[PDB]
């Protein structure tokens, strides 16, 4: 699958790899990172946006002049994904949510999506690489909703497309993660941080900029990635106690846990489950009580010791306790 | 009073072994010294009765890379007295360190610090011979000619990295350089 | 190379490993003025260019890319390798090519083919 | 004080040298010296338009006036020679008043064009007007104009511009050999044209566009295309042939833009061929930019340059050693070939040579295949046997010197070869071997000019060296040579002349092929660069390998293609005829992911399980200076060390078949020229 | 009539008769607000361009 | 206070070298607190990089140049000292830190 990459500079920013790259969802949280680091190479990057126009203004600073094309469209509408694809050699696709609109549910955003993407791909021949971004704990006998999508997304765009890789990344640790930062503004607001589950569940956090720069190797290959599924995770197996404790040690608060067994936050999370539908569409976003990740949270989600891995990438990822989590420091 | 008088007056007055040039035009009567008299000469021609120097208007380089002695120094200066100018020049290499001459002239300072930061030039008994104008943390001397225009580092902001950045300089359009020198000069 | 001015200098010290020449360029030959001759130059070989995708200019990352023909001039061959020396840039002199005069005369448009030889 | 242009005055004797004042300084100058040559010497530089240091003299433009005190009126300072207590004025009223008198009249029916003019930024007309012209013009009458002519594909006429300085009327006379241009008319009506309509032929008619000191002439190929003060100019040398010009490559951004000569008083003399001039377009054509690998069905997929490598070391550990063979091309740099013979020799092979005269030359003693007699030295003979060859189209710089020395010192010229066309009056002795025989024996007419010339020169073809009656041949010529004196210690005149940039190198390296029959028993061939070698030879069950810049008859049927970069993209040394060494300075970036030769040999004998000590450029040099050290000593005039005595006896016996032809298309030779759109153009029209 | 190059638009210009063997070309009706003056020789069959302009001139009678 | 003047000798030059050392290594717990260097590095791996830099610029025999060196040292010193500088700044210098080298950098590019 050589053929995506022609360097025509001196690899800065204004230097020329021959990557043509549509970033789907790339206003998110990876999103940032990934763009930036396609950016740094000399790639155009289309960034395909819905809404608001001031969500991929953050991302016309990476490329030097033209490299980053925002783009309205519609995952509704087919024509519109169809134009944003056209001038692109590689496509990466980003879309998901952990959270339930009565728009979108936990199929239609994480698997319809990723279908209809896979197919346009396959009617408009010409894009050299695909990537498709689940979690790590996909599989069909999930609880969590959202990890059953995502898997079924997963072979639907293999069998779509096979030469696609499927980067399947864990919790992701960062300036804007979903994790940290609300366990923080939950300290910072209660006192005390809620365990849904005693703080026993093991989980493997990853940085958010080794998941990016994973991708980007997996791009910059020598053609052994194509129709392989990695499970980008972190060096250290933390548990949600473990974690706890780093981000008291950032914040600089004395640790005051309230434990909380399975039942309760699950009966705690169970309203908003049932009142999705109202006189408004849009309901508040669950912060840390959101039912479907207090399912995942029951299952510990570990890479698995006989599936692809950073190190198969001559990728080492960051150690979480220093870098990539002093951006907690904000909340001292 | 004048460039005819000045010269005459300075040629009998002065020491001899402190000069060792001196044009005398209507461009500007100059003195040229060694770089251990340079103060020695300025604190004359500032306290001296018929040449009362009291204002130094500034302090200049000028890079000469065929030259064996690089920087050339210039110190105009000026007589509200008399109402004259005087310009005295030295000249230095890149290791060499000349004399200040803060404690004639107050004003001196920022000055010195300006040739410092922009030649490399440094002065002997100079309260605080720190960059003034480039970026804190700044490499290099840019007013060099072998400094190139456009310098070797470039800033950005770095979204990942939360903060401005320096990174190495590249170009979208590179200095179109046109040489219009002409053979018949 | 005493490249000590280099050190003291501000220069990176991946630029301070290049290698330069020391050239003395020659008359165009579209002109026949000798006005812009004995000027000495020091080229650093910085061919690293590429275009625009954008616009199609010229872009490069190459900070000497222009000194050595904008700024960068000496009067003689030894200012330019004592400058080289000291900067620690590992040089090599191409020494100029000079004309010759030779006689010419206007008489020799018109001579004597010789004596009419049936041979 | 230092003469004008580092000017270099040879005095033949310290008596022969008279003394004037140019400026109220006293200079010595050699009895013959003129006016404008003194004051050149003394530092001063006189205005000039139509006089040229290698044309004849001729006062038109009446520029260079100056005022000279036993004369009333003033004298032309380009033809007035100089006398014992001359005293010259030059910046005196007398001289300024003529200066600004003749600027005057020339810019008075000049067209007002400058902007559209491709002198623009580099014109003497106005570089003068503005210097040692006046401010204001009193002319307000209607101006004259002339049609513009065809003179082919190479220069455009705008005849409107001329100034009637007949220099190129000069040049085509004297230097190009070939009259066809001359001044037309009487009065200001007199125009410079060819009266029919015909075409510029020769192969130095492009020269016409630098002597030419407005924009009468320029080049049609680089019309409007940029400015010179857009340029940057990059002194590098020639490889489209073995005399190696001295050229001045000028280049906007990543693309070359022209190619104009560059003084060499020793190799070319401020003059190149056409081959030279616009052969620059095909270097942004048909290039090749990366790796590639034949599919299954046949078809080239572009590949990284670890696969391909891969590739070809997986697959040269599968053939025998003596199954390698290795060909270097006609623009290799000696670096890449002593690169390519390490390798083959490391893997038991020994089959390396040119693209050539590679056919089993012994290149053991050097004077054999080197013009041991200097180019520059070339004006000194007095009698030319041109023994099968043809300098017009193999060096055009050896016959313009031969020219000049023919029209100069009435030199005899006798050819031996297959008819052809010569720009100077040549005697065809014969047309094969046995024509040397007759010459050898005696009784022949040109045998007596031969054994009464002081000093004769044998010019020996690279084309005599493929025949398999080589050793014969040169037994024959060496024979004369020696009966008839050519080679004394005051005085060498063998000369065998090269066709390609790189066969010095490659014989000096001992690139030479042993076997005969080694390209059809093959199954591994580099073809380094070669692609004027007949791929129809290779055998079917070969894996062929091509690494160049280019894509010709040799890429269809190679099996890998390893993109390379150019000549103007890189360092190399390069060896003339005479065995000048010179060295290639980049200008412009490498197009793709082309790198340089050596580098992917090397890279290949890594990838091959073959260690190379060297891993830098500077680390090839030094292996070439345990193999031929004068490759390292780039810029001197090393003269041979033995004659032709050494050579051990070699009774054979002369075939008898003719001297062939080696070039048959001039603007064909090359890879580069072979692809560009000048050089098509210009033998479809120019070539008869 | 955006879809007309400036080449076909002055190449649908009639070219201008005149009289004499040569013809001043200044490009406008104004001569400070056209083209340097072009002097152009009519002396050939085709019709002659001017160089700054692109106008076309022919001789009239001869 | 002022810039000292140049120094005549070798020795001179060791004890200008040995003084901005020690001065440095007095300077390491102010920059620990000014930024938040606490939980990042050792008080000791800072007093090394200072060393190799000392080190490795050793070779240096001309007195001027020493203590030219010195100067622009010091000048760095006191840009650290004060918050002139970021904070990435100093851990982007001050912290220490296969097939054959020729052909990974001919996979890389041409121009080495
Ligand atoms: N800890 C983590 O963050 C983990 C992330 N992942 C997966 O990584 C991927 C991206 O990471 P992250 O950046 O955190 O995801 P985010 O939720 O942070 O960003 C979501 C992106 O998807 C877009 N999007 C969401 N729903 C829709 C929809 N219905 N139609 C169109 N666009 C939509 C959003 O656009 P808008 O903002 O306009 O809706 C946004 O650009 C996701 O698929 C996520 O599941 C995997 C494991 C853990
Ligand atoms: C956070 C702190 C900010 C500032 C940190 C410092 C930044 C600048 C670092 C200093 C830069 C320099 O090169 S300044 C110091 C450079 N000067 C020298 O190296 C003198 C030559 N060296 C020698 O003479 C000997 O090797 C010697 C090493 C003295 C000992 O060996 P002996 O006695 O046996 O002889
Ligand atoms: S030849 Fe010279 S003076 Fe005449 S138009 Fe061209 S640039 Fe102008
Ligand atoms: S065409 Fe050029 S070289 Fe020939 S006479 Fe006219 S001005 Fe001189
Ligand atoms: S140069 Fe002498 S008259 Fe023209
Ligand atoms: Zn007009």
């Amino acid at each position: 699958g050589v053929g995506h990459l022609a360097r025509k500079g001196t690899g800065g920013r204004s230097s020329v790899s021959g990557i043509v790259a549509t970033v789907f969802g790339a206003t998110g949280f990876l999103g940032r990172y990934l763009v930036q680091q396609l950016a740094k190479m000399g790639s155009q990057v289309l960034v395909p946006f819905r809404g608001s126009e001031d969500s991929p203004r953050h991302l016309k600073l990476m490329g030097d002049l033209g490299q980053v094309v925002p783009m309205k469209f519609d995952p509704r509408d087919e024509d519109s994904i169809k134009a944003v694809m056209a001038k692109a050699n590689v496509v990466i696709n980003l879309i998901g949510r952990e959270y339930e609109t009565r728009n979108f549910s936990f199929e239609d955003a994480n698997h319809h999506i990723a279908e209809k993407l896979a197919l346009v791909a396959k009617e408009h021949g010409g894009i050299m690489r695909y990537i498709q971004v689940s979690c790590l704990g996909a599989s069909v006998s999930s609880p969590s909703r959202m990890l059953r999508a995502k898997a079924a997304a997963e072979e639907a765009v293999l069998n779509a497309l096979p030469e696609a890789t499927i980067m399947r990344p864990a919790t992701m640790i960062g300036t804007e993660d979903r994790i940290l930062n609300p366990w923080s503004m939950f300290v910072k607001k209660y006192g005390f941080l809620p365990l849904i589950g005693g703080g026993t569940t093991k989980f493997q956090p990853v940085y958010v900029v080794d998941v990016a720069a994973a991708i980007v190797a997996a791009l910059k290959d020598d053609g052994s990635s194509m129709g392989k599924t990695y499970e980008l995770g972190g060096p250290d197996v933390f548990t949600t106690h473990e974690l706890a404790e780093i981000m008291y040690d950032m914040i600089r608060e004395w640790p005051r846990y309230v434990k909380l067994p399975f039942p309760i936050a699950k009966a705690m999370a169970a309203p908003r489950d049932f009142m999705v539908n109202k006189v408004p569409f849009p309901l508040p976003s669950p912060q840390i009580f959101n039912l479907d990740q207090i399912n995942a949270l029951t299952t510990d989600t570990l890479v698995s010791d006989n599936a692809l891995k950073f190190q198969d990438l001559d990728l080492v990822p960051h150690k979480l306790k220093g870098y990539p989590v002093e951006f907690l420091i904000q909340y001292r | 009073m004048d460039n005819q008088f000045i010269f005459k007056y300075s040629w009998e007055t002065l020491p001899k072994k402190w000069v060792k040039k001196m044009e005398r035009s209507e461009h500007g009567n100059r003195f040229d010294t060694n770089t251990d008299y340079l103060f020695q000469l300025l604190c004359f021609l500032k306290l001296h009765t018929y040449t009362r120097v009291q204002v130094l208007i500034d302090i200049c380089g000028v890079d000469y890379p065929s030259r064996k002695r690089r920087f050339e120094v210039v110190y105009n200066l000026l007589s509200t007295r008399y109402n004259s100018r005087i310009r005295v020049q030295t000249s230095a290499d890149e290791v060499t360190r000349i004399s200040s001459v803060v404690s004639l002239f107050p004003s001196a300072g920022w000055w010195e610090r300006e040739v410092w930061d922009m030649f490399g030039v440094s002065f002997i008994n100079h309260p605080d011979l720190r960059r003034i104008l480039t970026d804190y943390g700044f490499e290099g001397h840019p007013l060099r000619k072998d400094f190139p225009l456009s310098g070797y580092v470039q800033v950005r902001y770095d979204d990942p990295e939360k903060r401005v950045v320096s990174e190495p300089i590249e170009m979208t359009q590179e200095f179109r350089y046109f040489d219009f020198a002409s053979p018949w000069e | 190379k005493r490249g000590e001015i280099g050190k003291v200098s501000g220069i990176p010290e991946e630029h301070l490993s290049r290698k330069v020449i020391i050239y003395s360029p020659a008359r165009t030959a579209t002109q026949s003025g000798s006005g812009k001759l004995g000027k000495w130059k020091i080229n650093f070989v910085s061919t690293l260019k590429w275009e625009n995708p954008l616009m199609g200019w010229t872009s490069t990352g190459d900070p000497y890319a222009n000194v050595g023909d904008s700024a960068l001039a000496f009067d003689s061959e030894e200012a330019a390798k004592s400058f080289a020396e000291r900067h620690g840039w590992d040089y090599k002199v191409k020494k100029p090519n000079t004309p010759l005069l030779k006689v010419k005369s206007y008489s020799d448009n018109f001579k004597w083919k010789g004596n009419p030889q049936p041979e | 004080r230092n003469p004008v242009g580092g000017a270099r005055v040879h005095f033949s004797n310290p008596e022969d040298a008279i003394e004037v004042f140019v400026d109220g300084y006293a200079v010595k100058v050699p009895k013959g010296f003129t006016v404008l040559q003194a004051c050149e010497v003394a530092g001063v530089d006189i205005p000039r338009f139509c006089y040229h240091s290698r044309l004849s003299i001729a006062g038109n433009c009446r520029m260079c006036l100056v005022e000279v005190e036993k004369s009333p009126k003033p004298v032309a300072s380009c033809a007035m020679p100089a006398l014992p207590g001359m005293k010259i004025k030059t910046d005196t009223p007398i001289a300024k008043k003529a200066r600004e008198g003749v600027m005057e009249f020339l810019l008075m029916n000049h067209p007002l064009d400058c902007p559209i003019c491709d002198q623009g930024g580099e014109c003497d007309l106005q570089d003068q007007s503005m210097a040692f012209g006046s401010d204001r013009g009193r002319f307000t009458e209607m101006k004259r104009s002339v049609v513009d002519k065809n003179l082919g594909p190479l220069v455009k006429t705008v005849m409107t511009r001329c100034i009637q300085c007949t220099r190129c009327v000069r040049f085509a006379s004297e230097v190009a050999g070939v009259q066809d241009l001359g001044i037309l008319g009487r009065g200001s009506g007199e125009e410079i044209g060819t009266y029919v309509e015909k075409l510029m032929t020769s192969e130095l008619s492009g020269n016409v566009i630098d002597i030419c000191p407005v924009g009468a002439l320029t080049s049609k190929p680089f019309a409007f295309k940029a400015r010179n003060w857009e340029l940057k100019a990059t002194e590098t040398i020639d490889v489209s042939d073995a005399v190696g010009s001295n050229i001045r490559v000028d280049s906007r951004g990543p693309e070359v833009m022209r190619i104009i000569p560059r003084l060499n008083e020793d190799i070319n003399e401020e003059w190149i061929s056409d081959k030279t001039r616009f052969c620059y377009d095909g270097l942004k054509r048909q290039r090749l930019s990366d790796p590639m690998i034949r599919d299954s069905d046949g078809r080239f997929k572009a590949v990284s340059w670890r696969d391909a490598l891969a590739v070809v070391g997986d697959i040269i550990h599968q053939v025998k050693p003596d199954e390698i063979v290795g060909v270097a091309g006609q623009l290799s740099d000696a670096e890449s070939m002593m690169v390519l013979k390490d390798f083959v020799n490391r893997m038991g092979s020994d089959n390396v040579w040119c693209e050539g005269t590679a056919a089993g030359v012994d290149a053991d003693l050097r004077y054999s295949y080197l013009m041991n007699t200097s180019i520059s030295g070339l004006e000194n003979a007095d009698l030319f046997l041109l023994i099968g060859t043809q300098p017009r189209v193999e060096a055009a710089m050896v016959n313009a010197r031969i020219c000049k020395t023919v029209r100069a010192s009435n030199a005899k010229v006798g050819y031996v070869g297959p008819p052809a066309e010569f720009n100077y009056d040549c005697k065809h002795l014969g047309t094969g071997p046995d024509t040397l025989k007759e010459i050898a024996e005696g009784r022949h007419p040109f045998c007596t000019a031969l054994k009464n010339a002081k000093n004769p020169a044998i010019i020996v073809g690279a084309g005599l060296f493929n025949r398999t009656d080589k050793n014969a041949i040169l037994s024959s010529v060496e024979s004369i040579a020696q009966a008839n004196n050519v080679v004394r210690p005051d005085w060498n005149g063998l000369n065998f002349l090269l066709q390609y940039a790189a066969q010095a190198a490659a014989l000096d390296l001992g690139l030479i092929q042993q076997s005969a029959k080694a390209l059809e028993s093959a199954k591994f061939v580099y073809l380094m660069g070669a692609d004027d070698v007949n791929v129809d030879k290779i055998p079917k069950d070969a894996f062929v390998v091509y690494q160049g810049h280019h894509g010709d008859k040799a890429v269809y049927r190679a099996n890998v293609i390893l993109p390379a970069s150019a000549f103007t993209e890189k360092e190399g040394t390069y060896e003339n005829t005479e065995g000048f060494t010179q060295q290639t300075v980049p200008a412009v970036p490498t197009v793709g992911d082309a790198r340089d030769d050596w580098k992917i040999v090397r890279a290949l004998s890594e990838v091959s399980g073959v260690k190379l000590p060297y891993n830098s450029i500077e680390g090839v040099r030094s292996r070439i200076k345990s193999v031929a050290p004068n490759l390292v000593h780039t810029d001197e005039r090393e003269p041979a060390a033995f004659g032709p005595s050494l050579k051990p006896e070699c009774k054979e016996a002369m075939s008898t078949t003719p001297f062939q032809t080696v070039v048959e298309n001039f603007y064909m030779t090359n890879s580069i020229t072979r692809a560009s759109k000048i050089m098509a153009q210009c033998s479809a029209v120019l070539l008869k | 009539r955006s879809k007309k190059s400036p080449m076909e638009l002055i190449s649908e210009v009639p070219p201008i008769k005149v009289d004499g063997r040569i013809v001043a070309c200044e490009g406008d009706t104004n001569p400070a607000l056209g083209h340097p003056i072009e002097f152009i020789c009519l002396d050939l069959n085709e019709p002659a361009i001017c160089k700054y302009c692109g106008l076309r001139y022919v001789q009239d009678h001869h | 206070i002022g810039v000292p003047p140049n120094s005549a000798n070798l020795t001179e030059a060791r004890r200008r070298v040995f003084d901005f050392f020690r001065a440095a290594c007095r300077s390491i717990p102010t920059i620990m607190d000014i930024y938040n260097l606490q939980d990042v590095v050792a008080p000791s791996q800072l007093r090394y990089a200072i060393s190799a830099q000392i080190r490795n610029n050793a070779h240096i025999t001309d007195p001027k140049v020493i203590d030219l060196l010195i100067f622009k040292g010091m000048e760095e010193l006191t840009d650290i000292v004060d918050h002139a500088k970021q904070r990435h700044h100093i851990i982007g210098q001050y912290v220490v830190g296969g097939k054959t080298d020729f052909l990974k950098n001919f996979y890389t590019s041409n121009y080495f």
